[PDB]
RNA sequence: GCGAAACAGUACCGUGAGGGAAAGGUGAAAAGAACCCAGAGAUGGGAGUGAAAUAGAUUCUGAAACCAUAUGCCUACAACGUGUCAGAGCACAUUAAUGUGUGAUGGCGUGCGUUUUGAAGUAUGAGCCGGCGAGUUAUGAUAGCAAGCGUUAGUUAACCA
RNA sequence: UUCUCGCAGUCAGACAGUGGGGGAUAAGCUUCAUUGUCAAGAGGGGAAGAGCCCAGAUCAUUAAAUAAGGUCCCCAAAAUA
RNA sequence: UUGUGGUAGACGAGCGUUGUAUUGGAGUUGAAGUCAAAGCGUGAGCAUUGGUGGAUCCAAUACAAGUGAGAAUGCCGGCA
């Protein structure tokens, strides 16, 4: 491979992203895979682990 | 054949300056300036100013006859504005917003001189559509 | 790396501008009443191409029914002689030859009238 | 794609006509006469051009209003003020003014619409014989 | 001098030298398609369909309709799609009525 | 980007500690418009310099909201989320395309986000336009995918060059 | 629709039929069991209606046959006895 | 052949912005910007011509992000 064109073996470099704040086209919009309204869609959190 | 003069920050608003510019538009010479001689509004002695400076670089400058010049088109455009602060009630505070024009009068001799505008208008829309055939033949020759 | 916008937000909001072009006002200058009035219209248009449809139809019922009535013959009778006659045509076809042709239309009404079902 | 259909580009074949309610139903008359006003009977019908022929009424008077009608049904006209719903029964209608009543019956069968004006101006009602419409040369027609 | 002939699923009146649009038949411009499904030819019109009425057309274009957007849009769902549709057609003329 | 590209901890606010802005670009070279006309003058219109003066000190480019002028079409018996599908007439001619601009008239038609069982909403948020404005980084764990090395395997951290 | 692993959202529901409790065989009331719809679903009927009836919208067609419902006019479509 | 209503949500495939690395190319005979037009796409989006503008920009393959604005009684500027 040249370094005009390098390529990655398939399925190896490049995963889908999961962009949570640009628009609803994405599937992640808004709310950005929160929920509605409640402590786990709040900026503090998922709480204390095994509570 | 537009003869035209300007004045820029005019003091008087362009509200109370387009009344008086519709009553000279399509007017003669001699009948606008006797019209806007003897009408009791502020914007009254600053258009004549601008108008008789108009009449003298279209009979001077650009070689007009002079027993044929109407007023084409007398506007006041939005000039910029200046901002004040008034102190009102109880220590609120407003923005008085003193309001300029910029006052341009032209004449014409030829009382067909909407057509040549529309004629410039029809040229350039011509020369764009000339300029995309030459582009399609360019394209197809290749 | 501060990456700016610039003709990105300008370029997808004036198409939109051009679309709402022919509206009254603030429909046709401002991008957000004029997005939203788009949307609107096409969902208008969607509407409409399924009535439009419908709507087709009635009216071609409609003359032909009144074609009919000159002759004395009903529009739910006439259909029902189509059927049993074997002959397909659209009530727009119909219509049409009874608006531009007279007597082409008067022929398949006499045809239907009394002849042999089949 | 397809054929469009010929559509009237406001063509005019518009004709005068006559007809006599000497006996004829309030109800069966308003609604021929609706009819015949919008041109729905016509063969070519296209719904933005009023092509309907126009239409007299002669002896409006001796129209009838079957079983008591004439004394149970009422006629309502409300002003915009208060109070100003002025009751009218059938035998009062029939009386006093009989041309606008029938004018009612005809308008009330027509599509709320900006043609329907023209639609009930095409409609000249008269209570007697005589017609200053003679000059329009209209024709004859029954029950219509 | 008419016929009433059904390419595709709609039913065109057709005169002498007449120019009408119908779907797509996948030829190409020029040729001389014959449309075999005839109504009614002059005055003979068949039940079903006339038996070796034939219509003979020839392509003029294989061009697009106009475009049309669908856009649709559930209010206060979080749903706006939109789409593009530019349905093709083609355009023959009416040449000879086959006897 | 430092609050501060300019004379910024300045102007300004407060008794005080303290708080704290905005604002850059003429032209290669001022050659910065002598002179004439109108005007009281600024200024404007010519002239002149310049490749360009619609580069003129208001000085690179100049968007939208906003305010005016005009060719063409429509509008003073008309119930209107202002559009859509049909549709005459009028006026033109294009990224040549069953063309474009307006729309007499007919059918249908109660905005966008938010939060709610349920909003045209007599619930809420936005006057309009433009810019800015909200899933990141460091260190670890698990899982999916892929590559290197492999059955006494695999791989280095600090540090040195 | 069973088993294993990764990532969730949901814990305010509403109405209609049917069987009941509380209420007074009152509530567009409240609390359950079950069948459906809406929530998260447009279209046609109901004049207008989230939940009732007919049904489930990939896009275009000025093609045809039908479901609930309807056929004097508004408004598509009927006649006999 | 069976399908393609859809919120919360899960999964997959792509567009666009800025810069860097490799290749090639355009540009005072006029680049970016910017306005207009009766174009092309399934969608983000992409061209052609003409006016203004006066010096940089484009295509392909990869890589890194201050990478996508209609709403926050959002901040600033302008104007109703
Ligand atoms: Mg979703
Ligand atoms: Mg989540
Ligand atoms: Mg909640
Ligand atoms: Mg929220
Ligand atoms: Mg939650
Ligand atoms: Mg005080
Ligand atoms: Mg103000
Ligand atoms: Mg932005
Ligand atoms: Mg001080
Ligand atoms: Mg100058
Ligand atoms: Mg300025
Ligand atoms: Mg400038
Ligand atoms: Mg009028
Ligand atoms: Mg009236
Ligand atoms: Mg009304
Ligand atoms: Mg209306
Ligand atoms: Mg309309
Ligand atoms: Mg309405
Ligand atoms: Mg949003
Ligand atoms: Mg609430
Ligand atoms: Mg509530
Ligand atoms: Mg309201
Ligand atoms: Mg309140
Ligand atoms: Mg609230
Ligand atoms: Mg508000
Ligand atoms: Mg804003
Ligand atoms: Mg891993
Ligand atoms: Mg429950
Ligand atoms: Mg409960
Ligand atoms: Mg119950
Ligand atoms: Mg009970
Ligand atoms: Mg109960
Ligand atoms: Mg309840
Ligand atoms: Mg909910
Ligand atoms: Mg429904
Ligand atoms: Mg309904
Ligand atoms: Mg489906
Ligand atoms: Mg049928
Ligand atoms: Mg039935
Ligand atoms: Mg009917
Ligand atoms: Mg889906
Ligand atoms: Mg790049
Ligand atoms: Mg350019
Ligand atoms: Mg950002």
């Amino acid at each position: 491979m040249e370094l005009n064109q390098l390529k990655s073996v398939p399925k190896a470099r490049n995963h889908k992203t999961k962009t949570l704040g640009r628009g609803h086209g994405s599937g992640l919009g808004k709310t950005s895979g929160r929920g509605q309204k409640g402590q786990k869609a709040r900026k503090s959190g998922l709480t204390r682990p095994g509570f | 054949m537009i003869a035209f003069a300007k004045q820029f920050r005019v003091r008087i608003s362009p509200q109370k300056a387009r009344l008086v510019c519709q009553l000279i538009v399509g007017k003669k010479t001699a009948d606008a300036q006797n019209i806007l001689s003897n009408t009791p509004k502020k914007a009254a002695t600053l258009i004549a100013k601008l108008l008789n400076s108009a009449i003298a670089n279209a009979t001077n400058n650009h070689g007009m006859n002079g027993d044929a010049l109407y007023v084409f088109e007398c506007v006041a455009n939005q000039g910029p504005s200046m901002k004040r602060t008034i102190p009102r009630a109880k220590g609120s505070s407003n923005m008085i917003t003193k309001r300029s024009s910029n006052l341009v009068v032209k004449l014409s001799d030829n009382p067909n001189e909407r057509q040549e505008l529309i004629k410039q208008q029809k040229a350039l829309v011509k020369k764009r559509v000339e300029g995309q055939q030459k582009a399609k033949m360019a394209r197809q020759k290749a | 790396m501060r990456i700016k916008g610039g003709k990105q937000t300008r370029v997808r909001r004036k198409k939109w501008l051009k679309q709402a072009s022919g509206s009254f006002g603030t429909r046709h200058a401002s991008y957000k009443v004029a997005k939203q009035t788009v949307i609107q219209a096409a969902k208008y248009a969607y509407r409409d191409r399924r009535n439009k449809k419908r709507d087709f139809r009635s009216l071609w019922i409609l003359r032909l029914n009144a074609a009919l009535r000159e002759q004395g013959m009903t529009y739910s009778v006439f259909i029902n002689l189509l059927k049993k006659h074997n002959i397909e045509i659209n009530r727009k076809v119909l219509s049409e030859l009874a608006i531009k042709e007279p007597s082409k239309f008067n022929l398949i009404v006499q045809k239907v009238k009394s002849e042999q079902p089949k | 794609k397809t054929s469009m259909l010929t559509k009237e580009q406001a063509n005019k074949r518009r004709q005068w006509y006559i007809v006599d309610a000497a006996g004829l139903v309030l109800g069966k008359l308003a609604v021929k006469a609706a009819d015949l006003i919008r041109g729905k009977n016509k063969v070519d019908f296209t719904p933005n051009q009023d092509c309907g022929d126009y239409l007299i009424i002669i002896n409006s008077d001796q129209v009838v209003l079957t079983g008591n009608k004439k004394e149970n049904e009422f006629w309502y006209h409300h002003s915009q003020y208060i109070g100003g719903i002025k009751k009218v029964s059938g035998r009062d209608m029939l009386k006093k003014q009989s041309d606008k009543l029938v004018y009612n019956a005809v308008k009330g069968m027509l599509p709320d619409n900006r043609l329907s004006r023209r639609w009930i101006t095409k409609v000249h009602v008269f209570k007697g014989d005589k017609h200053n419409m003679e000059a329009q040369k209209p024709t004859t027609l029954n029950w219509s | 001098m008419h016929a009433i002939v059904v390419c595709g699923s709609k039913q065109y009146l057709v005169h002498e030298n007449d120019t009408f649009f119908v779907e797509k038949l996948e030829a190409p411009v020029g040729k001389e398609i014959q449309l075999d499904k005839v109504l009614m030819l002059d005055e003979k019109i068949g039940a079903p369909y006339l038996e070796k009425a034939r219509v003979v057309c020839v392509v003029e274009k294989h061009g697009l309709q106009r475009k049309v957007n669908v856009i649709k849009h559930i209010s206060q769902k979080h749903h706006l799609k939109k789409y593009g549709h530019r349905q093709p057609y083609t355009k023959l003329k009416v040449v000879r009525f086959v006897h």
